[PDB]
């Protein structure tokens, strides 16, 4: 309503973008800790299985 | 003045339409990301030098 | 994302615009003080009949 005192979409959208950035930071920190792109089976299943077998 | 009251009735329907389109747009963004990933998978599998167990 | 959207939508439906109520409130307080003075003015009618007798 642009004057509503019960809600505001700006805060929700700002929250969503902040959480997106936090998830990206999680991924990069994982990449740094392990030293490789595909560490677990969640990153990429096909390539992970291939590397294990190889 | 009856007409001004009716305009007050119209604005809510316009707002409801906006809301439905936002829900659709969110779902659409998710769908486009999934389609990109599917293209990547299909492209990777189109390789003829691949093992039988990776396909 | 969906829960945020639903909350925002419900608020869009049933939220007020306080800026309009402030103006309306000021106007109504002035109008009520005025209506009281008007009623008090109207009450004192018929008080002049005594002077006739």
């Amino acid at each position: 309503a642009l004057n509503s005192i019960n809600t505001n979409a700006g805060a929700m959208i700002a929250l969503q973008n902040l959480n997106g950035t936090n998830s990206e930071l999680t991924t990069v920190q994982q990449r740094i800790n392990t030293g490789k792109k595909i560490a677990s089976a969640k990153d990429n299943g096909a390539i992970w299985a291939t590397a294990k077998n190889q | 003045s009856a007409t001004a009251a009716s305009m007050n009735a119209v604005k809510d329907s316009l707002q409801r339409g906006q809301s439905t389109i936002d829900v659709a747009l969110a779902a659409g963004d998710t769908i486009t990301d999934l389609l990109g990933k599917m293209k990547e998978k299909a492209l990777a599998a189109s390789d003829t030098s691949l093992n039988t167990a990776s396909f | 994302k969906l829960q945020d959207s639903l909350d925002a939508g419900v608020g869009n439906l049933v939220d007020a615009d306080l800026a309009k109520e402030s103006a309306k409130l000021q106007s109504l307080q002035t109008k009520q003080q005025l209506g009281v003075q008007a009623l008090s003015i109207a009450n004192q009618s018929s008080s002049s009949i005594l002077s006739l007798f």
